[PDB]
RNA sequence: GGACCUGGCGGUGCUUCAUAUCCCUCUAGAGGAGCCUGUUCUGUAAUCGAUAAACCCCGAUCAACCUCACCACCUCUUGCUCAGCCUAUAUACCGCCAUCUUAACCCUGAUGAAGGCUACAAAGUACGUUAGGUCAAGGUGUAGCCCAUGAGGUGGCAAGAAAUGGGCUACAUUUUCUACCCCAGAAAAUUUAGC
């Protein structure tokens, strides 16, 4: 797959209309190698409903991408990394679906197929989570997910969803 | 020898001579007079407003005699074999002489703006008769991906853009020169700091990416093999360059004997592949102005150039149309098409009273001083000569 | 050795520019021709050209400097500055010949005033 | 590993002024009409192509039935004369134009890297280059075709449309004609300079 060159820190800081590199106020790991050792890292992804989070510039998306994954659902909220995503979308047909949205109150349970939902006793459902957020919204995401573990509802309804 | 009197006739296939006049030959590669882009010339004009005065006149004829007239820098073993001739016959003052200064053109804001007004028409106007070659010989060509070393002003992008717009949807420009990045963005920026670009999806980079897995359907370097320091630069560059083409390495410089040199190097490195075990097997041949892969037969005393005429930039002191005069070689991956491959016309053709003067890079490797007359070559095939010119095909077979 | 490594004795009259010619130098043929009035200045010059040619042509490497070629009534005065490395015994014989054959070309009396000097004079370096 | 020295940023900005080149500001004229050229598009089998080679001689001119060039047909040729052709080449040289390239001594620091100023004075003093143009006020060679790049004949060919680049003419009332040479009578947007 072609996919298009990864956004420079130049080119990120026009992107947010921004013209300084002070009040970045985000860090951004625009360092395919080491994207490529967390996708490793998030186990084989050949063939996998894979719901990545807070993609920014799109370094874990590529190298998600590059990987075999069956389809690649992308939620982003700043609406100005959209037309990357888009562009990364194009070059990868049918593979990338982005959604504008909260991950705080975007509802996976819907999102991926219902052939997908195996037993809680049975090995985890070929759906994985992956996720470079803001540190800020880390912390609540992970506190929500593990209260859905708990009632066994939202992404894990699905099974035993791993997250990364 | 690709004309036998009364052994080679005209080459007719999709049935030429009965569908279409003689002055539409599938060799006529003519480019009609080129004008910019009237974005471009509005945005060189706009830049150009604070100072075009008579200085400005001075500095651009300046800089294109400085340009033509360069010279390769001369290898450490030309100055050894040089120095002990004239040892054998002080001598460092005599290599002052006699031996041309190859200097480093630092492009700061004041040298980039007259070098863009200099050079700017020029350039486009020898990269678009480099692209529309491949245009008029492989119409079916759509590329989706342009990479241009030594993007200076953008006139390979805008070339490219003029021809393949529909497609094109990347265009790479390296450019070590911060100002001229610069200068090229406000150009693509209608001449303004603050704009919408006229092309979309231009990279600018200040490094030139290395890496096989990254390749190009059209790779471009006009005029900027000419800056590098040394023959190892330029054969790392171009070693690079070739690596990351995909189908097209297009490589223009001035149509004068350093050029052409530094041409028949890049051709004769990709011709001759040393990689042992490279990302991309496929061989290299020439697309164009070559028949053929062999040796030049005029690199020994003379050059081999093209030229394309063109309607300037207005400004204070272009008036008239003027000629690009440039060497070109496009390199194509792959295989050469068929077989029926055609000599090139190097030289202008002088027409005379019921003969025509030709002078032809034929296919076997050679040069072919022509006189093409009705009686020797038969009518249709001198209707043909007569009506191409210089850097057009001669469709001539057995 | 490396790039960045490595990065004529003249005469008066071959020292002293055109722009000179009546400031520092002088004129080497001197005749009435281009004075306002006169005629034949073409004639003069072309047969200031022939003896030029004549005489560098019949002394080949003994010339030091440019010939004067002055003009009074119909002599022909070639003062002319030579080296002393021909011999004199040739010097006579060529100066008798280029005397009888320069007369009886230009039906005038010509004469020649050779000046041998040890060699050349030079002025500067240029 | 420790100390020290030179660096390198032909970097980046900010402060004040000398701040001349370069800028603007300012001043005076230059778009219409009719012809001729440059580029594009369309069209023809083809050239609305040129006159040391036509015609018009008030100036200038178009296509002229001059002639050459082009397109479609033909004919000759051992012929002009051991014939004939600006056919090529300065991408053969030479000429002419143009392009570019072209120290020593003495002191200080422990005679380390290294450094050397104070005036009411404290070590400082002495040619080549070019596929360049030009074959019109100039030359020396080299090659081409020689049943045709030579010589003739019979017809044609004579283009069309714009937007813009340039040039020439007449364009007035502060004018025009006569007498005079100055007190009369009748008629009716860029650009170019600035000094
Ligand atoms: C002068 S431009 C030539 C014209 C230009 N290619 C165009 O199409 O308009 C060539 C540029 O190449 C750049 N350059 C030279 N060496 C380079 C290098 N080693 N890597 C990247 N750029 C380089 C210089 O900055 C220079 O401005
Ligand atoms: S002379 Fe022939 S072989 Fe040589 S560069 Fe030109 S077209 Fe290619
Ligand atoms: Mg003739
Ligand atoms: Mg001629
Ligand atoms: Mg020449
Ligand atoms: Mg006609």
């Amino acid at each position: 797959c072609r996919l298009p060159p990864l956004p420079t820190i130049r080119e990120i800081i026009k992107l947010l209309r921004l013209q300084a590199a002070k009040q970045l106020s985000q860090n951004f790991l625009l360092d395919l190698r080491l994207t490529d050792k967390i996708v490793r890292k998030a186990g084989n992804l050949t063939n996998a409903y894979v719901y990545e989070v807070g993609p920014g510039p799109g370094g874990i998306t590529r190298s998600i991408l590059n990987a075999d994954v069956a389809e690649l659902l992308v939620v982003e909220k700043d609406t100005r990394f959209i037309p990357g995503l888009q562009m990364l979308s194009d070059a990868a047909p049918g593979k990338l679906r982005i959604v504008h949205g909260d991950v705080l109150t975007f509802k996976v349970e819907k999102a991926f197929s219902e052939s997908l939902k195996r037993p809680w006793e049975d090995d985890p459902p070929n759906v994985h989570i992956i996720g470079n957020l803001p540190f800020s919204v880390s912390t609540p995401l992970i506190i929500k997910w593990l209260e859905n573990i708990s009632c066994r509802d939202g992404p894990f309804v699905y099974g035993r969803t791993q997250m990364t | 020898a690709a004309l036998v009197p009364g052994v080679t006739q005209v080459d007719n296939k999709s049935g030429f001579l009965q569908k279409r006049p003689h002055r539409q030959h599938p060799g006529i590669l003519k480019l009609p007079h080129v004008r910019l882009p009237q974005a471009l010339a509005n945005g060189a004009q706009l830049l150009l407003l604070g100072s075009a005065g008579p200085t400005m006149e001075n500095q651009v004829q300046t800089l294109t005699s400085y340009l033509w007239s360069r010279h390769l820098p001369v290898e450490p073993e030309e100055l050894q074999r040089r120095a002990r001739h004239l040892e054998k016959k002080a001598v460092l003052h005599a290599l002052r002489k006699t031996t041309y200064h190859w200097q480093e053109l630092s492009y700061t804001e004041g040298l980039s703006l007259v070098y863009m007004a200099a050079r700017l028409d020029g350039g486009f106007a020898a990269v678009s008769r480099a692209f529309h070659e491949i245009r008029a010989r492989n119409p079916a060509f759509q590329p989706q991906t342009l990479m241009d070393f030594g993007s200076g002003t953008g006139s390979v992008t805008w070339a490219a853009h003029s021809i393949w717009g529909q497609s094109l949807r990347e265009y790479m420009c390296v450019d070590r020169s911060a100002a001229m990045l610069v200068l090229a963005e406000k150009l693509l920026k209608g001449g303004s700091e603050s704009g919408e670009p006229y092309i979309p999806g231009v990279f600018f980079r200040q490094f030139l990416p290395v890496s096989p897995k990254v390749q190009f359907d059209v790779v471009v370097s006009a005029f900027s093999l000419s800056e590098l320091p040394s023959k190892a630069d330029r054969t790392e560059v171009v070693q690079t360059l070739w690596r990351k083409t995909g189908h097209f390495l297009v490589l223009v410089e001035n149509g004068t004997k350093a050029g052409h040199s530094l041409l028949m190097d890049a051709r004769d490195l990709v011709l001759k592949g040393k990689e042992k075990s490279p990302l991309d097997p496929r061989p290299g041949f020439v697309f164009a102005p070559c028949p053929h892969e062999l040796p030049c037969p005029q690199l020994t005393n003379l050059a081999c150039s093209f030229s394309q005429a063109y309607h300037p930039i207005p400004f204070s002191w272009n008036k008239k149309p003027k000629e690009e005069k440039f060497s070109m070689v496009i390199l194509a991956r792959g295989s050469p098409e068929e077989a029926h491959r055609w000599p090139r016309i190097t030289q202008p053709v002088l027409k005379r009273p019921r003969h025509v003067h030709c002078h032809l890079c034929c296919p076997d490797g050679h040069m072919q001083h022509a006189v093409l007359t009705a009686r020797r070559h038969g009518r249709d095939l001198y209707r043909c000569a007569r009506v191409s010119s210089w850097g057009d095909l001669l469709p001539v077979l057995t | 050795r490396e790039l960045p490594c490595a990065w004529k004795p003249v005469t008066y009259e071959e020292a002293h520019a055109p722009h000179y010619i009546a400031h520092r130098k002088g004129w080497l043929s001197l005749h009435t021709g281009n004075l306002d009035g006169e005629d034949h200045a073409a004639e003069r010059t072309v047969e200031d050209v022939f003896l030029r040619k004549f005489m560098w042509g019949t002394f080949p490497g003994c010339l030091a400097d440019q010939l004067v070629l002055k003009r009074r009534g119909n002599q022909l005065e070639i003062c002319a500055v030579v080296l002393r490395q021909l011999s004199p015994h040739k010097y006579y014989f060529l100066v008798g010949y280029s005397e009888t054959l320069l007369s009886y070309f230009y039906k005038c009396p010509v004469r020649l005033h050779l000046q041998t000097v040890p060699s050349k004079v030079v002025y500067k370096y240029l």
